[PDB]
């Protein structure tokens, strides 16, 4: 969903599924490949995907392991 | 204390220039001393406030209307359409001054001058006043100029340091970015090196 | 320029801290194996 509207909110309230920037589609397409998500196209967490991006990611959207561009 | 000097062309010899001072301590109002001059013999009068007062009550004029005329019949003060006709019968020794306003005339001051025995020392009096008054304009210009001049250049190097300014501005902007970016790339190895440690432990 | 140096600066920092503190955990992680 790439508008934050009521349902956007009401889902954002159940911790059971995860919201996705519409931008993922688009990069997918552009690159044809099932590319991971990151902090910054996704709006909400999982708990488990939450737990899955801290020990990759950090806070925000910088990561240890992969570098960053400007 | 203040004077002002203007030339006027009398009807009776409408060929040669004649030169009237007229000084005053505040405003006409109060009253004022006027001198006639052609260069040869000069005439000299004083209007007080009675005077001006009691010609302003015949004329049945507010007395500001009546000061403002004065003052732009005599200092020269013309506007953009009106004329004034002055004309001094040396016989009667009797200056007066009128409004012509295209084939109707409304006489505005009259008065009677006295024939000073002595008209060089008005003259000499009149030049020492130009001569100040002409050099202390020049040295006001003078400053003026000066100071002018020394703020342009002021401004100028200021605008060259503000260009410098902005143009260094981007170029911080981008070496502080390629700074930072360099720093978080060895923080992001320290990272990498210390898991890859951690794994092989 | 003033309020932009500052600005960038303690985002710096507070990700530079934010850095260190998780190199700090994972040293004091290393330890144990």
């Amino acid at each position: 969903a790439g508008s934050e509207n009521i349902r956007v909110k009401n889902i954002i309230l159940s911790n059971k599924h995860d919201v996705v920037k519409p931008a993922w589609l688009l990069e997918c397409f552009k690159t044809k490949s099932f590319v991971p998500w990151q902090p910054r196209f996704m709006i909400h967490m999982c708990p488990s995907t939450k737990e899955h991006f801290a020990r990759e990611y950090d806070c925000y959207g910088d990561s240890y392991f992969i570098d960053t561009d400007l | 204390m203040e004077r002002k000097i203007s030339r006027i062309h009398l009807v009776s010899e409408p060929s040669i220039t004649h030169f009237l001072q007229v000084s005053w301590e505040k405003t006409l109002e109060s009253g004022f001393v006027i001198t006639l001059t052609d260069g040869h013999s000069a005439w000299t009068g004083t209007v007080s406030e009675s005077e001006i007062s009691q010609e302003a009550d015949d004329m049945a004029m507010e007395k500001g209307k009546y000061v403002g005329e004065l003052r732009k019949a005599l200092l020269s003060g013309a506007g953009p359409a009106d004329v004034y006709t002055f004309n001094f019968s040396k016989e009667s020794c009797y200056f007066f001054f009128e409004k012509n306003l295209k084939d109707v005339s409304f006489r505005l001051g009259s008065f009677n001058l006295e024939k000073v025995e002595n008209p060089a020392e008005v003259i000499r009096e009149l030049i020492c006043y130009c001569l100040d008054t002409i050099a202390e304009n020049q040295a006001k210009n003078e400053h003026l100029q000066k100071e002018n001049e020394r703020l342009l250049r002021d401004w100028n190097d200021v605008q060259g340091r503000f260009e410098k300014c902005v143009s260094a501005k981007e170029a911080l902007e981008t070496d502080l970015y390629k700074r930072f970016i360099l720093v978080l790339n060895e923080k992001k190895t320290k990272i990498r090196s210390l898991h890859n440690k951690l794994l092989n432990a």
